[PDB]
Parts: structure tokens; C-alpha cells; sequence
């Protein structure tokens, strides 16, 4: 059940001379198992979670999950 | 990721002004309340599992949502629901210890509404359930600490709503 | 795309310790989700998938 | 089911189903009619299995139906029997599917977490399901009882 | 992914009632056609590359699209086109074996149309090409199995369009 | 083999074999005698399978035996027939094992790279194996030919 | 990793000869014993935790090792010990199902004695514990399957020793 | 310990101990004598706490000491009483140390795994430890009972 | 704040605050009145601290206020004195917070990049803050001046 | 990334034609100006720090933006602002050397609007600042080179706007 | 091109073009006259290079144009010469660019996949391009031939 997510990762830890746009703003497909762990990590990093969609799977399915 | 002290100094920093006597009054009030907050946190932690069990029993159990085709039917979904309530309680006590709602917004409510609607989790039912948690917690921590617990519980309710 | 092919191959070299042309019947990795797509845009996901 | 399992493996391996996997789904197809028959008799004797197996569990566990036990009182014992009925339904699904996938997803992912939140003892739940297995096996023929017993065995092993 | 059996069992599970008599009949029907499904899968597994080659030659070759500026010109784009066709054929055989289009929905069609539009892939050309694949594979497996195969290939066509 | 594949998957997920996998290996065990019989007739007729299939392959792909082709000259033709014999042997191994694991482990891992170093065309190798499949299927009974032909089908699919 | 069938065919593959009649005989013997192997694996899959519990009680409990300072003392160390017994029993059922001890040597007994020496685990006591496991599992699966389980359990003991 | 926890955190931060962390160590040093006296009275009343609290636990949970329960039989009941003595011992260590580090390292980590293998219900273990906390509270002054009660609270919360 | 850091650590390990971490925030709560007093005298004497320290800094290295120095002219000197006031109130925020997190966030990350973009010498900034520390120490009691001095020391180290 | 030569040969490749004499003329023209492009790049590489400093002083400094609450306030924010200006100038010199705007269009401009709007960074102020950079860099490199650079600076301005 | 590749590397390491890199950019631009002259020669003789080299390829590898081969028939042979024409065009582009990234971007990324899908022999395509290189040696002076030869070398090396 891959979740399509859109998120930001502003970082005050350092000022980066190399490219940072790629990591800063991104959309990724995160599987259902990973999403809670990733949600907690990005929320801890303090980035704003702009958007979430259920790219694969169905909103509710008792069995037959991906 | 802020507490009461961080919020006070950051607000003064946004103004650009130095620490004011009114700002220090806010800091004094938080310090005076600090010990009360700490003991409440210990009680919440020790009885956290029981708080969740009692609140779920009084709010969600023996109802249509736990009945088949109700979004908490199936063991996997029931486990996720109780886990989410556990996390709500833990982040609530973090916010209570901080004396600020910043943690709730930064680490809980962000994306929570979007994810819950994406999966169609019943947001009204969750709000009712955490209100049940709120009264159980009020009984355990006491009236004084319960009022502080209440504002952060209601803050989470507002974010879900 | 030039760099993308290099980085895909490099992920093979680190994860499997060698280029995988020996020891695979067919190439069993769809790198298209990582390449010009957001499905495995996270190399943090491509490495994990491998 | 076996078919979806084989397709999942083939999709990961990026290959069409190997002759071995095709052979396995063949055999599942051939025994599908017997699997349906086993499920039919299980649902026919749905109530009998749950009722008498639950009574056997209560006989071996006085603590369960005693004060301080989870299924204490008539209403609580009724809800416990409801859970036993749910597990029987899952077992019939699993027999029809030919694999443990529906049983695992519907009623075994976090079974301990759910029961811990409820306060219910997991080994006692396992004993109840064992009693259900015995009753179902008596109803079934020897060959049929063996097929259904395997799914019951997986459930009790997960309960442990 | 959901098999035909998985979908039927899932519907019964959502109801919470045991397998209905109509549900049993659905399961029996899938078992009846299962052996034919296995045979067809074996056939197009052996001739997968040939099927793709024939379809590409039938519609995608010696045309403006393969000539310069037509999106299939350039070596990398041609390789991407042929592997897309083998992707379509392989997921089509997965769906045929499964007896349901759930695999196509979840693993293929999602984002496929939008990404093709962003890249500039000619969706009409791809739809015609997989139609040519349908003709070739139907000849190889047989009319009865091909008719069953066509519903899933057409499902891919509709999602692309 | 099916047994080792089941054990490998179970070990990867760190759980005992599910009843589905156990039933799978049980049915394979039951049909073992038929599998051995199919392998026995294949090895009994190995010589003619290779010989006449090779002749059909040469007709199908004249460029192979033409000047400049990989199997040009009697010596080169002899070694290609030897390769066909090797793949027949692998197919008998795979049928006995019940899985394509031995075929893959012995003659399909890096098959593309080995042949490109040799200069030999992989699709032409696939055509030769298709001819071997036809001869073997004719020798076998209809039910037996379906299984052995499926193993040949995996080999040609990998060659492609 | 190998099994009986894989070992037989690999032995013939090194020669390059087709399967001769003696090799066929070895394969026939494995097929003859396979049914009881499957039954035994299903039996101890059901009783896995109980087998570990019985063996631990038989030799590892109410002894100095589980008393303070004994190495099974401390809750972590107790969990690690029962985890190792779970490991050994699961790999024993793998080896019994395969009909070959290659799994044990490949995944269990390589670098096991050295790690135990570094950890301070008593190799002798582990050998005793898995001997007790061997008794319990033999009783559950039956006598002849008990002989088969025993050879692989003894193999594990020898590797530890 | 306060010292070990501060030094762990500073080691991860690769810093000489922060002045505030040193201040906490100073205050822990000064309060150590009160901690020692609290631990002293607990170990002096070891016997009364265990027997009184255990009888409270069995009243609260008659199921565990009933036949068909984990502790039924004087010997099994005695070993559970030993477990209660063990946990009181760990709590005395924790009171002296100033952190949970000793408590969690010695026990309370793999607690669910150990007790699942043993068959005991870990919430019932938590109830016994709660009873110990009540008895210890009675034996301590209100200030002292608060300090010891926190460590008991951590133990019961981890059990649940 | 230490409260913030404790919550972060517990959140990382997905645990409620341990009794030791709770005791840490208890101690900081009681320390708050002392910390507020130190910050209050700093803000009461903010003008005096800035002025004489600035004159001392210009006396120390007059190249800053000489022609060719970054702060040559009355407007430039005024803005640098404004920066000194900025850093002093940063230190007041750090003192009440109890840790240096507010100071770092407001005015440290990228310190070299900011002032070298401006063309200002960071060693000269260090001497200016040193003068501020000396004047602040005079206005603080010796026991109190240790606490404020630590934040000043961190700031000058970060300036370098 | 694309350049003048790459653009010319890419256009010929889309045409499917070998290099025409007109295409060779375009390449000759780029070669003719490549000499001036190199020395302009050397000049602003050496003076890059001065250029950013001067532009920041001209428009960004002594304003409410760098005063408290203006989003450029805070040392981290100031460092990020000058870092972005360094990025823009470095990418501008890359585009000037190449003779093509592809690097700006792909590496820089895409997504920059979304990130700036999300963070609250004032795009109008950034456009004003890089306009000031354009004036300063034109003075340093010279008039002809300033014409070459200014188009790429304006390209970035339009992307931000 | 050399300019774009230098810019790419400098972009990755976040550095303005180094003085030596600037020298290389300047040098390539200046010698662009010679580059264009070489490309002009090749496009002037596109017809004979392809025609003569393709005939040499057919003679060296008769199997490609034999019956049952990829190039059998005048239609297929016309397409084969068309492919050689495409590769010569890419080589002229690469000479003009001064780098092989245009050649790779257009016609060496996935040649194995495309040609194997077509059935064409990849080593045979490499040998045809070798024939084009040998034909090129006569057309270009020794100093010029070395420059064009390197681009031909990359094409054949990637092909194999
Ligand atoms: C319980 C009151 C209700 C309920 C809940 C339910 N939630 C999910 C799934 C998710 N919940 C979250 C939310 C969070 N993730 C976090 O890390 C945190 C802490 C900051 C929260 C609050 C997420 C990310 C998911 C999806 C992934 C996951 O399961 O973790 C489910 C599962 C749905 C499904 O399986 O398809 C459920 C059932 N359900 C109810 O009926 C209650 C009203
Ligand atoms: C019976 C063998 C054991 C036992 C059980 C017991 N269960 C409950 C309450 C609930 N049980 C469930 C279980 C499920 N929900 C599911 O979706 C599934 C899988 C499909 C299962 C198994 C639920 C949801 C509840 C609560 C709400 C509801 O009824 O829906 C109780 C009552 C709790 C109480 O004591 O108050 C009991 C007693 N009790 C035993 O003694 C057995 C060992
Ligand atoms: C000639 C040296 C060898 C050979 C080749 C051969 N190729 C084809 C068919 C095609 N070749 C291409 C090649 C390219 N497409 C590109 O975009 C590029 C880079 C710019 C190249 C090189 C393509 C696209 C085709 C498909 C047909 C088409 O153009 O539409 C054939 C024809 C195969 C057929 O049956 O149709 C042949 C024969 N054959 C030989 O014998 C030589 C060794
Ligand atoms: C062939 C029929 C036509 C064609 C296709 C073409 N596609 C791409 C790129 C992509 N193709 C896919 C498709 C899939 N990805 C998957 O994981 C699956 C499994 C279900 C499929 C079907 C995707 C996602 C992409 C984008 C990512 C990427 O770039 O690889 C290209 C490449 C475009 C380019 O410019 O490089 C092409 C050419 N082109 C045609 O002309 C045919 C009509
Ligand atoms: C106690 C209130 C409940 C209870 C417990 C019970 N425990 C056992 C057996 C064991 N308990 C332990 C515990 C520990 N080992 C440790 O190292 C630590 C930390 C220092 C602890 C807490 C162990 C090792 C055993 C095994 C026996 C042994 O020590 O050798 C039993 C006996 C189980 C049996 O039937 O054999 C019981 C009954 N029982 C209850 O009813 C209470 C709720
Ligand atoms: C139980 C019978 C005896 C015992 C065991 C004990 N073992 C460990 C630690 C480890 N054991 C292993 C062994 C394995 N790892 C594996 O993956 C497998 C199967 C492939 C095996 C057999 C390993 C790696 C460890 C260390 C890592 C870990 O903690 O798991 C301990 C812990 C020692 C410690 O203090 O760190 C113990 C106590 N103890 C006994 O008293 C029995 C005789
Ligand atoms: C000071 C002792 C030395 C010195 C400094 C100097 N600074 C400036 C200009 C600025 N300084 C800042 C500093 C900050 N901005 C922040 O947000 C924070 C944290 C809250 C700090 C510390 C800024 C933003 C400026 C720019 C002007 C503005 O504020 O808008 C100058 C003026 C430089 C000029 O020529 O314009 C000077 C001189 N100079 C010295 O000699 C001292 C050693
Ligand atoms: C200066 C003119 C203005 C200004 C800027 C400012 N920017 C940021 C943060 C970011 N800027 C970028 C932009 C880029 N990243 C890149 O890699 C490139 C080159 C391709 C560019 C142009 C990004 C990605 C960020 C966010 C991540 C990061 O920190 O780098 C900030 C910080 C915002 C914050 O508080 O987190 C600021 C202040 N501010 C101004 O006042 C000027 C008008």
C-alpha cells in the first residue's frame, strides 16, 4: 500500500554549499509498513508534511492488501 | 519542538526586544507549576496502558466500528488503533511537561489529518475516544493537572477536527 | 540520465559488492521508478529495495 | 491464496511463473473443490463447534470463568465465544484460499497486541482454538480433518 | 494483490458472515477456469520476447514514431519502449492467472498515464501497440484463453486512455 | 528443489514453514515417482533428442551453419550439439528436483555473458532448446510432456 | 544451501553424467521418507514454544545458571537463551525437512563456538539444553521422525562442542 | 546512575561534561545519603513487603493461585514470591543509583519474552509490584515514599 | 531548554520520561528563580554593559575604528555596538533557557559566513564579547557570574 | 545540462540530418564568442565574494527584512540568503560559459518557487537582489560580457517571478 | 561537449571553473576550426564510408546476410546500412562536440537491449563500425585520423 507523500526538510543544522533543493522538497512513494517510521522521522526533523495520497491500494480493504 | 521557556524567549526574539518583566512573569508562572506537571507525568506513564484500555472500552468497543466492516475490525487495524491512541497519550504528556503546544503541532498534527482522510479513518470517532482518554487522565492526575492535560487533549481534538 | 546510470550501477557495486552481470539470470531490478520518477526517487529506498 | 503468492514472488523476481509455481497453483486448483466442501461443513456446524469447544476451554480453565478471569459472567463468556466464532470463520476462509494469507492478515497481525490491550490471556485463547480443532476434526473425515487441522495449528502457534 | 478467491473471501469477511452460497459458486467458477489459466501462462512465458517483437514490428516500426523526433527514436528510448511492452505483457499474464485486474490497478496503471503525459509518450501509439500484442498473444494461446486475456489487456488500454 | 525453496523463504522471514508450504512439498513428494520416470525416459532417449533437434535447429537458423556462423565446421557443430546435450541433462535434473533451481544454478546464471564471450547467439541457442522440447514432448505421454515441456519453456524463456 | 535431492543431482552434475539408477534410488529413498518429514515439521511448528519451554524447565531452570551470577540470570540473558533455543529448533526442522545437514553447518555452526566463547555462554550447557529439546521434539513427532530430528540435533551439539 | 547517564550523553555529544550536567551530579552527590537511608529501610523490611504485597496480589488476582493458574502449588507460589523479592532488590539498587539504568539492565528488559516463555501474565506481575509499592509507601515518609514510588512506577509501567 | 532536550531523547527512544529525566526537569524548575534573577540584572544594566565594553574593544584593536577598518565612522561603529547588544540579549535568553540552544539558533549557525560577507573580523568580534563578559561579571555576584560566564564562553568559542 | 554545441547538434539530431553548413555557422559563432566568455568567467570567479557582498549591501541590508521579524533576520537566515546569491551567481557563470540557459532552467529554477513560497522567503526581494548582482557583475566583466551574463540573470528573475 | 562536462564537474563540487579548466575551454573553442574541418570531411564522404565499410562487414561476416539471418534480403540490408549511417552521423556530432557525451546520449545507451530485441548481432554491429574506422583512416590524414579514431573506438568498445 504505497503512500505518495510530499514533504519539506528544512535543516538548521548546517549551511550547505552543495545542492540541497533535491532533499529539501520531494515527493516519494513510501510503503504502508514504512510510512509510520518515516512519518515519525520526518516529523522529528521538523519538516512540513505538505501532502499525502494512497497511491497504491484502496482506502479500506479487510484482506487482499498489497 | 519548543517548551514554555523557548516560546517566551522566541516571542521576545521575534519582537526583537529584550526580556520584559511581563515575559519573566510568564516564566515564573511556568516554574511555579513545574513540580505539579512532573508528578502528573509519572502517573500518566505508569498507568498509560490502563488509560488506553479503559478509554477504548468506554468509547469504541462493542460498537459498529469494531463490528465487521467498521474500520477497526480485523486484528491489524485494532492494533494500529490502540497504538495510535498510545502515541497520542505519550505526545500529550510530552506537551504537558513542556508547557507548550508546539510539540503537538510539529510532531503529531502535521500530516495527521491528511493521512487519516487518505485512509478514511473516522476522525469523529477518534476525537470522541481521546475525549474519553481525557477524563480518565483527569481522574488519575487530579483536577489541577487535569485542566492542563485537558487543553492539550483538546488541542489534539482540534487538529483532528 | 548519464549520472543516473552511474549511480544505479554504483548502488549495485556497494550493495552486492560486485557488478551483478554474473550471478543473475536476467536483470531483476526496475530502476525506472528511481529514474525520472518519484516511486524510488529516494535512493534511501532504492538501496533498501535491492 | 497460492495463486496470489506465486504472482507476488514472480513479480519480485521479475519473471513469469516458473514451472514449479505453475505446478503448485495447478494442485491448489485441483483440491479447491474439496477445500470448498470442508468450508461448507465447517459453516454448517458453526454453532456446535464454538459452543462445545468453548465449554471445553472453560472446563480446563476454571480461572477464565472465575472472578479475575477475562470471560467472567454470562455476557463476557458470550463475547469470548464470539471471538471463537470469528476464528472459525477465518479458518474456513483459509482452507478455501489454500494458504494462510487471509487468516494472517484478518486475524493474526498483532493478535497479542489486541489481547494485551483487552487484558485477555493469549495461551487460554490458544487452548480454546485447540478445542475447536478437535471438534471440527471429529465432524470431518480423516483426510478432511488433516487439511483443516493445519490451519488451526498455524493459528494456535501464532497465539502462543 | 487480490486473487479472484481473495476478493470473494474479502467481500464475505467485510460482511462478517461465512462464505455465502453465491460466494461458493464464484469460487467454483474460478477453480473451473484455473487450469486453462495455467496453460496460457506457460505458453506466453515461453514466447514472451517473440510476442513483443512481433507487436513492435506490426505497429511501432518503420513509422514516424521510430523515425527521428517521434519519441521512439534514440537507442535508449527504443529500449524503454520494448521493456514497457514486456512489462505490459508480464502484468497481463499475472492478471490473467489471478482472474482479477487488481494487480494491473495497483502496480501498473497508477501514475502511468500522468508520467507518460509528462514524458511525451504517445499514449495512442502505445494503446494500438498493446492491441497488436493482444492479437499476437491470442493467436498463440488460443481463442478461448485469448478472449479471457483480452479483458485485462483492454483494462490496460482504458487506464492508459 | 521445492523443499529448499520453501526452507529458504521460511528462513528469510524467520518463521517455521507455513502449512501451505508444507502441503506444497507433500504433494511434490507424492508425485516424485512420476517425476523420476519422466527423467528416466529423457535420459534413455537423450541421443536422438539432441541429434534430430539439432538438425531442426540448423534448418531453422541456417546462418548458424553458414560460413562466419558460430557453429561453422564439423568441430564447432560438435561442440554446439554438446551444449544441447548439457541443457537436456539440466532439464532432467530440474524435473527430478521439482524446481528450476538446479537448472538456474548450473546453466542459466550468467548464460548471456558466457555466450557473449564465446561469440555465440543466445536466441539461436533458445531455438535449439525449443527443438529439443518438441522431440521430448513427442517421446513423452501427454501428461508427462506438459511438465517436461514446461521446464524446457523456462530454459528458452531465460535464453531470450 | 543443499538438500538430499540437490546433493544427489550436484554429485552427478560434477561427473557430468545423467542421473544413473543408483542416483535415482537415492532420490526414491528421499521421496519415500518425505511424507513423514512433512508431518513432523507440521507437528513441531505447532508446539515450538512449548518444546522450548519444556526443555528450558528440564535442564536450564532451578539451577545455578538461572540463579544470580549464572549467565541465564538477568532478564535479557534469559530472553537471549530462549531465543537461541528457538533458533536451534527452527534450524533443526529446516535440516530435517531438507534431509541434509548443510543448513546447520552453513547458518548455525559456523562461528558459533567462538561467539559463545567470547560471550561467556557455556557451550556444555547449551548442548545439554538442545539435548532436552531433542527428547521433547522426538516425543511429539514420533519415533522414526524422532530418529531423523535426532541426527540433526546431535549435529548441532557436535558443532557447539 | 546519574554519573553514568550524564557521561553517556556527553560521550555521544563528544563534549567534556556540561556545567549544568556537573551541577546535577553535585546535587545527586548531596542527596545520596537520603537515598541510602531510603534503600536501607526497604531492605530492612524486605520480608514484610514481600509477604504482605504477595497476599494482596493473590487477593486481587485469585486466578493466578487457583488450580489452572501459573502459581498454583506452594512451590510455584514461592518462586513467584521470589520474583517479587528480585524486583524489590532491583528497585533498591535503582533508588541508590539515581536512574533506572541498573533496574532495566538487570531485569525488566526482555521481560515480556522471559515471562511469555514462563507462561505468567505480565500484568499480574505488575499487580504484585504495585502491591509492593503500596507497602513500601506505608513504610516510608511522604517525601521518601515519593522517591521510591517513582522507581516502582517505572517497573510496573514497563511490565504492562 | 533542558525540558526540550529531555522530551527529544525520550521521543527518540519512544519512551515516557524516565524518573531520572523527570528529576532533571524538577531541578531546573527550582533553579528557575535564580536564573531569572541573573537575566534580570543583565537586562537592567544592558546599556552600561554594552557601552564601556565597546570602548574597551575599540581601544584593544583600534584598527576596527581606524580608517580602513570595518567599523570606521560613527554609523558603522553604531551598528557594531548594536550587534554587541544583540549578543548580550542572546546570552540572557540562554541563561533563562538553561542551555545554549536558543543562542545557537538565533545567532551562531553560519557565524563566519555572515560576518565575512559583511567583511567584519570575527576575532575582533571575539574581543568585543570578551569585554562584555568582563563588565557583566562585575555586575554579577561571583557565584552567579559563573553561570552567565559559561554562556559567554560558548559564544566566544563559536565566534572563532 | 546543455550548451551551444549540444543545442546545435541536438537540433540536427531531431532533424535526422548531418551537420549542415548553417549549423556549422552557428557553431562557429559560439566559438567566436567563447573567448570572451572564458575571461568573464575568470573575472567573476575571483570577485564572486565582492559581488555578493556589494549586492547584499545595495538592496538587502539596513532594511526591515534583515531587521527582526523580516525573515532575513537571524544569522542562519542571513547565511542562507548569501548562500542563495552565491548559488545564483555560480549558476549564472555556468550558463554564460555554456552559452545556453539549460542549466538554470533544470538545476535551479524548477521547484525553487515552491520551496520559497513554502518557507516564506520573499521572491520579490530575491529578484531585486539578483538584479543588483547583475549590475555589479556587468561592471566588473565589461559591457559585452555583461550583455552575455545579464540575459541569464533575467532568466533567473523570470523563473523566480 | 568539453565545456558542459567541465561545468558539470565544477557544479558537483560547487566551485567556479578552475583556471586550468578555463584554459581547456579556451583551447577547445580555438581548435574548433580543425574539429569542424574533420566533421566536414566525414559528412562529405558519408556515402562511400557506409557503402564500402558495410560491404566489408558483409564479407567478413557472411552469416549476417545469409538466409535465415538478420540482414537477408535487400530491404533488411538497406536498414543495416541505415544503422551504419546513423552511427557515422553520431561520430561526426561527437567530433564537433569534442566529447563523447552526444554519442552516448543518442546511440550507445541500451544498444544491446535494442539490437537483441531486433535479433541483430551486437558483435557484428561492432565489426561494421570497425570497418567504418578502417575506411576512415584513408580518408583522413594521419594526425586527423587519430582524432576521429578515438570516437570510433568508443562506439565499438561500448558495442561489444
Ligand atoms: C483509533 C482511535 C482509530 C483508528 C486508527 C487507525 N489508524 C491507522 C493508520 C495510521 N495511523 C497513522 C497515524 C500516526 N502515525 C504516527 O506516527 C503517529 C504519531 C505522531 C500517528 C498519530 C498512520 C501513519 C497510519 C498508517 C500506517 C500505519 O498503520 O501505521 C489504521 C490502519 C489502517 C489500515 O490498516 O488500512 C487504523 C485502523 N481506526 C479506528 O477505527 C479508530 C477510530
Ligand atoms: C475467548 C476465547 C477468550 C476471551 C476473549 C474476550 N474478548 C473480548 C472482547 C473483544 N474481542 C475482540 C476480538 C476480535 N476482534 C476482531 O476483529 C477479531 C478478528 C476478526 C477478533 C478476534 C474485540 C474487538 C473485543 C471488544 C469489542 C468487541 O466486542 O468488538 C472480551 C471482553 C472483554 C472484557 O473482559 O471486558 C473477552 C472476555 N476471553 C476469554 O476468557 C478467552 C481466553
Ligand atoms: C548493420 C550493421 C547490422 C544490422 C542491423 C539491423 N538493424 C535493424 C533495425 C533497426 N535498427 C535501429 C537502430 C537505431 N535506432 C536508433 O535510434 C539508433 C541511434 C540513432 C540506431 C542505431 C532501429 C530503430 C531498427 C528498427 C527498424 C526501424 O528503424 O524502424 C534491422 C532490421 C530488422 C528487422 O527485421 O526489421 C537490421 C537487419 N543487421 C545486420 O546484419 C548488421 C550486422
Ligand atoms: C512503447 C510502447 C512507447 C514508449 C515508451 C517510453 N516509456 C518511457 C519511460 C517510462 N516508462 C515507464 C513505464 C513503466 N514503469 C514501470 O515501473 C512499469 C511497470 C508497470 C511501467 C509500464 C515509466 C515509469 C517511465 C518513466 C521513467 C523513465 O524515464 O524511465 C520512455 C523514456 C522517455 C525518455 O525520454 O527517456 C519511453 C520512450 N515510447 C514510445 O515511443 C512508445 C509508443
Ligand atoms: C509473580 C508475582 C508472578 C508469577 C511468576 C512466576 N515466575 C516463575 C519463574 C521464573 N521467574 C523468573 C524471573 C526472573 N529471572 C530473572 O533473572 C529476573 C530479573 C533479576 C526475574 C524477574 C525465572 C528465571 C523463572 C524460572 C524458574 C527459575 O528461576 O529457575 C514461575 C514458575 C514457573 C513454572 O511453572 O515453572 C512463576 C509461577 N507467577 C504468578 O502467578 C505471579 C503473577
Ligand atoms: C541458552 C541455551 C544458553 C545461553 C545463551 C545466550 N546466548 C547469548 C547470545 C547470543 N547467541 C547467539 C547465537 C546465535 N545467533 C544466531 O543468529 C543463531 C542462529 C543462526 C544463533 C545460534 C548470538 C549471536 C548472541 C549474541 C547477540 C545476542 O544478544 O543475540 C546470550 C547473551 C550474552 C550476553 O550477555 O550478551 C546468552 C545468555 N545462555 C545460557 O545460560 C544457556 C546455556
Ligand atoms: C561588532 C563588535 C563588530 C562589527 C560588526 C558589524 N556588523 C555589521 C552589520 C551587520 N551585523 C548583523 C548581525 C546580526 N544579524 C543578526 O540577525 C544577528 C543575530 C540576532 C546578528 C548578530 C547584520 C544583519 C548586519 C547588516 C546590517 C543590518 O543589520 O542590516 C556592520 C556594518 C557593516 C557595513 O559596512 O555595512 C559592522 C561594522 N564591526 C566591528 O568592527 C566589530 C569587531
Ligand atoms: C536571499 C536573496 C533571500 C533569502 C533566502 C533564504 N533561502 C533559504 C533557504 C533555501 N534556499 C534554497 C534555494 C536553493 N537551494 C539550492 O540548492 C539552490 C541552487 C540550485 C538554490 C537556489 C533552499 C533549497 C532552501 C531550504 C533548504 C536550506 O536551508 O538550504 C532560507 C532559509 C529559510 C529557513 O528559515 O529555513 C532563507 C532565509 N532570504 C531573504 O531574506 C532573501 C530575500
Amino acid at each position: 500500500r504505497m503512500f505518495k507523500i510530499t514533504a519539506c526538510v528544512p535543516s538548521q543544522t548546517r549551511i550547505r554549499t552543495q545542492r540541497e533543493l533535491q532533499n529539501t522538497y520531494f515527493t516519494k512513494l513510501v510503503p504502508y509498513e514504512n510510512w509510520f517510521r518515516e512519518q515519525q522521522r520526518i516529523q522529528k526533523m521538523g519538516g512540513k508534511i505538505v501532502k499525502v495520497e494512497l497511491f497504491t491500494g484502496k482506502p479500506g480493504v479487510n484482506t487482499g492488501l498489497a | 519542538m519548543q517548551d514554555a521557556i523557548t516560546a517566551v524567549i522566541n516571542a521576545s526574539d521575534v519582537q526583537g526586544k529584550y526580556l520584559d518583566t511581563a515575559a519573566m512573569e510568564k516564566l515564573k508562572a511556568y516554574f511555579a507549576t513545574g513540580e505539579l506537571r512532573v508528578r502528573a507525568a509519572s502517573v500518566i506513564s505508569a498507568n498509560a496502558a490502563n488509560i488506553v484500555k479503559e478509554a477504548v472500552a468506554k468509547s469504541l468497543l462493542y460498537s459498529d466500528i469494531t463490528r465487521p466492516g467498521g474500520n477497526m475490525y480485523t486484528t491489524r487495524r485494532y492494533a494500529a488503533c490502540i497504538r495510535d491512541l498510545d502515541y497520542y497519550l505519550r505526545y500529550a504528556t510530552y506537551a504537558m511537561l513542556a508547557g507548550d503546544p508546539s510539540i503537538l503541532d510539529e510532531r503529531v498534527l502535521n500530516g495527521l489529518k491528511e493521512t487519516y482522510n487518505s485512509l478514511g479513518v473516522p476522525i469523529a470517532a477518534t476525537v470522541q475516544a481521546i475525549q474519553a482518554m481525557k477524563e480518565v487522565t483527569a481522574s488519575l492526575v487530579g483536577a489541577d493537572a487535569g485542566k492542563e492535560m485537558g487543553i492539550y487533549f483538546d488541542y489534539i481534538c482540534s487538529g483532528l477536527s | 540520465k548519464q549520472n543516473l546510470q552511474l549511480v544505479i550501477q554504483a548502488a549495485y557495486r556497494q550493495v552486492f559488492e560486485r557488478d551483478v552481470a554474473p550471478y543473475i539470470v536476467r536483470d531483476e531490478f526496475t530502476a525506472l521508478e528511481s529514474k525520472l520518477s518519484n516511486g524510488e526517487i529516494t535512493l534511501k529506498e532504492f538501496i533498501e529495495a535491492l | 491464496s497460492v495463486v496470489t503468492k506465486s504472482i507476488v514472488n514472480a513479480d519480485a523476481e521479475a519473471r513469469y511463473l516458473s514451472p514449479g509455481e505453475l505446478d503448485r497453483i495447478k494442485n491448489f486448483v485441483s483440491t479447491g473443490e474439496r477445500r470448498l466442501r470442508i468450508a461448507q461443513t465447517l459453516t454448517e456446524n458453526r454453532e456446535r463447534i464454538v459452543k462445545q469447544a468453548g465449554d471445553q476451554l472453560f472446563q480446563k480453565r476454571p480461572d477464565v470463568v472465575s472472578p479475575g478471569g477475562n470471560a467472567y459472567g454470562e455476557e463476557m463468556t458470550a463475547t469470548c465465544l464470539r471471538d471463537l466464532d470469528y476464528y472459525l470463520r477465518l479458518v474456513t476462509y483459509g482452507i478455501v484460499a489454500g494458504d494462510v494469507t487471509p487468516i494472517e492478515e484478518i486475524g493474526l497481525v498483532g493478535v497479542r497486541e489486541m489481547y494485551n490491550s483487552l487484558g485477555t490471556p493469549i495461551p487460554a485463547v490458544a487452548e480454546g482454538i485447540r478445542a475447536m480443532k478437535n471438534v471440527a476434526c471429529s465432524l470431518l473425515s480423516a483426510e478432511d480433518a488433516a487439511e483443516a487441522g493445519s490451519y488451526f495449528d498455524f493459528v494456535i502457534g501464532a497465539m502462543q
